[PDB]
RNA sequence: CCGCACCUCGGAGAGGUA
């Protein structure tokens, strides 16, 4: 109802002669034209979307994901969308700065160089999760990891803790938590808890909207990276997204074990590998949560295929989660490749000694030891100094 | 679902949406069959009658 | 021996889709439906096969009743008199076994029955997972408005229904509206059980 | 109208009552079906129905109130406990619940619990606010449980005095007098300390010896003969230890007279998923019985848990020897018996 | 359908019939 009221108000205001302003993310269709979707509707096709002529797209070399803000006009007799007259701001910047840009496909990838420390530093009991995460698997800019965990392991609490630690330590980073095929109540809870942008697509609509929202989000992330921004995407839907792609892919006659199409894992693997660290400027970090032991062999095949792709695995133990010990992290199975590029020599040596001491002990025993050692102090520096 | 075609390929049991398109005799006309010819495209395997 | 169905029941099963009994029940129900659709004026035919090497036999049954309704599937008590009238009313299993009729084209509806029972087993698995993760108020979308019953929707191959007596007498629902209701029990409804939801 | 009261009545009186109430012929029917039909017909009249039993929470969330007279066996007349009530009253395994129950409706097979009247033989307000067993400070045996057929008890008291919260091991070879010694111990516990909850937990024993022990001592004898699988043995042991822990949390002096050092260990080794040690025992197979044994302790805030076990050595299997050598380092009391003296009577 | 191995339904043209 609000959209029709705004439409009528804008019409009455344009009848007087005043200017009308709009904003939205561009979604170029296959025919050549596009529309400016809205953020409050999770990039959903609305009746009051702003039409974008192909002439302006050719003039400014606009692509899917470009945030466009400019003057619009109400539709005339025979039109159903707002025509874009003049664009004022492109991607929160002037068009003269966006015209001389380098495409995302030409950026040179690199390994994680900058250290994104997750430790809060306030000495809270909730900071233990971030401390264990930093001790087990340090995360840097451009990291491409996977949160491997069975159902009912603590993915929600761990994701909330990660989001809060990111918003606390690194408020300059653009945090985007894209939740696909999840409960609406959980979406509402997350949106009113984390300090950032929350786009979601619940199961109430088919997988086409899921794929469309995923494409819009990845295009916006690529454009922001092109504009020298540090984008961090926490997509806890990678398994759901792979299921959606396998459901919407045309049959090719080559079905793998478990009901997986031969060309179904192409789009999600490309979405995952899109994350990379750019040397010219900016980075893209994608932390996804994979589902295992869900009773379906399709998810097992998806996990086994995506295991050889990322460079960071955070395994969670079902036993430790059932014992109500959070975070229930499998320290032995966790780790990060090329960790010497994110940690110093002494920090790497301390982590190596801690792993050599923890490995002989059992999972529950190692977790109890780590908790008892971290409870004695507030910062990990005192723990490191006492271990020696 | 791409899983049902895998099952159809596992066993020799037929399973498809069969529509009848057989050649029938028009009304009024009759007679006795005196000759039957069968022409098969190259590569395709012949059948019992052929 | 029918090695064709044997290889199917031995290979396709054991993957949580076929428990070695529901697969045989679905296969015999599909064979019964095929035999029913084969005859014109002969309905209600059943078949029971619960063995690997043992082939299936089609024994057409009649409904034991003292009346003459449905003369195509009704029998009299004089046929049960051979058993000293032990066949009480309401139970219908006795007759001579007749010639079985197997065919490859009968597998068309058999595959449909098999995939329908697999979808029902997946629905039961979703019910089990819901019970494992129950304890919160859920929202659902109504699909149809029938007499003294409605439906709920949670798109994970799940479904729920609410009894009208438990709902408000004034409130009438319509498809597309979200409904808040806590489920408490699942009665074994025919052709698969359904999660019953109550508001009062 | 109680479930156990109807389950303890003879068959003749139940058949007579059912024929008086005017139901189907109960002579050619099982006792459980008779009780079920009687409860249904009584609920149709309008009177209330009550039941009781020890709670066993399943993996799906719900639980059942197992009966004591059935040696904690899943029966058709179990009291269904919804997960909502478990989350409301903070119910756990071992919580004996007694309240108004109703016969299952069309399509159900278990009695539903409407309102709980008593929790663990105490008010629910005292049970909802309680100190967990893990928080209770363990201590050594302080109060003396004097055992002084009395010659065996006198010898036991002179050798190793047993008190509240004791953790002993009666080590004896085969045919050394374990049966008579256990009978004497049970009689002394039932005679000297009738306030303690005596539970003779038997696993994989002769049915004749089970029915002889149950109808001889004055207490509860939960047993599981060899006709039952090892999973049922493990489940009964877990139910017993959970009930004991809950009673100790309710300030009760429980005495677990265990005689399954070897039987329960073999059960755990058979039911443990597949680390090979000496004798064929898994590395994680002895952890559960180790915690079962170590659960016995003296509580300063109130109550105590005593577990007096009987070991089996020289049985011809090195597995039992390894089990005994592992369990010896956990307890603090060993009472060895001589085969040479036993063979001479 | 995931791994073989025992110690306590139409348009154009041609021909014809009345």
């Amino acid at each position: 109802r609000k959209q029709d009221i705004i439409f009528a108000i804008l019409k009455q205001h344009a009848k007087s002669g005043e200017d009308i302003f709009g904003d939205g993310v561009l979604e170029i269709l296959q025919d050549g034209f596009g529309f400016l979707r809205s953020a409050d509707s999770s990039y959903l096709a609305g009746p009051d979307d702003i039409y974008v002529s192909p002439s302006q797209i050719r003039r400014f070399n606009l692509r899917t994901g470009d945030t466009i803000s400019g003057k619009i006009r109400p539709p005339k007799e025979g039109e159903r969308y707002f025509a874009l007259l003049k664009v004022n701001e492109v991607n929160f910047d002037k068009p003269e700065n966006a015209r001389n840009k380098i495409l995302f496909e030409n950026l040179t990838p690199l390994h994680a160089n900058s250290r994104l420390r997750m430790e809060r530093g306030n000495g809270s009991t909730e900071d233990l999760t971030a401390r264990v995460l930093d001790l087990a698997s340090p995360i840097g800019r451009g990291q491409r990891g996977l949160i491997v965990a069975p159902p009912k392991a603590g993915k929600t609490m761990l994701l909330q803790n990660i989001a809060q630690s990111i918003a606390y330590n690194h408020p300059d980073c653009v945090l985007m938590v894209l939740l696909i095929d999840e409960r609406p109540e959980e979406v509402t809870e997350m949106q009113r808890l984390v300090k950032g942008e929350v786009v979601a697509s619940t199961f109430d609509e088919p997988a086409s909207r899921h794929v469309q929202v995923a494409e819009m989000v990845i295009e916006k992330a690529k454009r922001l990276v092109e504009h020298k921004k540090d984008v961090i995407i926490l997509l806890d839907s990678i398994t759901r997204l792979a299921r959606a792609y396998n459901t919407v892919v045309p049959a090719s006659g080559k079905v793998l074990t478990g009901g997986v199409d031969a060309n179904a894992l192409h789009r999600p693997k490309r979405f995952f590998g899109a994350a990379r660290n750019v040397e010219e400027g900016g980075s893209l970090t994608i932390i996804a949560t994979a589902l295992i032991d869900t009773g379906s062999k399709m998810d097992e095949v998806i996990y086994e295929e995506f295991k050889g792709t990322g460079n960071m695995e955070l395994h969670l133990s079902r036993k430790i989660a059932e014992k109500r010990v959070f975070p229930a992290i499998d320290y032995n199975r966790s780790g990060t490749r090329k960790e010497e590029l994110l940690t110093t020599q002494e920090e790497l040596q301390k982590m190596w000694i801690l792993r050599k001491i923890i490995h002989p002990m059992g999972e529950i025993d190692a977790m109890e030891f780590l908790i008892n050692k971290l409870a004695m102090t507030k910062t990990n520096d005192d723990f490191f100094e006492m271990m020696k | 679902t791409p899983e049902e075609k895998l099952l159809r390929a596992i066993f020799g049991e037929k399973a498809s949406d069969v529509k009848d398109s057989s050649l029938r005799v028009p009304n009024g006309v009759s007679g006795t069959v005196i000759d039957v010819q069968v022409f098969t495209r190259d590569g395709v395997e012949k059948d019992k009658r052929a | 021996m029918n090695k064709e169905i044997l290889a199917v029941v031995e290979a396709v099963s054991n993957e949580k889709a076929l428990p070695r009994e529901k697969i045989f029940e679905a296969l015999e129900s599909a064979l019964a439906t095929a035999t029913k659709k084969k005859y014109e004026q002969e309905i209600d035919v059943r078949v029971q096969i619960d063995r690997k090497s043992g082939d299936f036999d089609t024994f057409r049954r009649w409904l034991v009743v003292d009346e003459v309704t449905q003369p195509t599937k009704e029998i009299t008590l004089e046929a049960a008199r051979y058993e000293d009238e032990s066949l009480n009313l309401g139970d219908y299993v006795e007759d001579q076994i007749e010639s079985v009729t197997f065919d490859r084209i009968t597998t068309q509806t058999a595959k449909q029955v098999i995939v329908q029972k697999v979808r029902e087993a997946e629905r039961a698995m979703v019910v089990d997972q819901f019970r494992e993760h129950e304890g919160e108020i859920i929202t659902g979308v109504v699909k149809k408005v029938n007499r003294d019953n409605i439906s709920l929707d949670l798109g994970n191959n799940a479904e729920a229904v609410i009894l009208r007596e438990d709902m408000l007498p004034r409130e009438n629902f319509r498809p597309g509206d979200r409904v808040r209701g806590v489920l408490y029990s699942v009665r074994p409804e025919a052709r698969g059980a359904q999660l019953f939801v109550t508001r009062s």
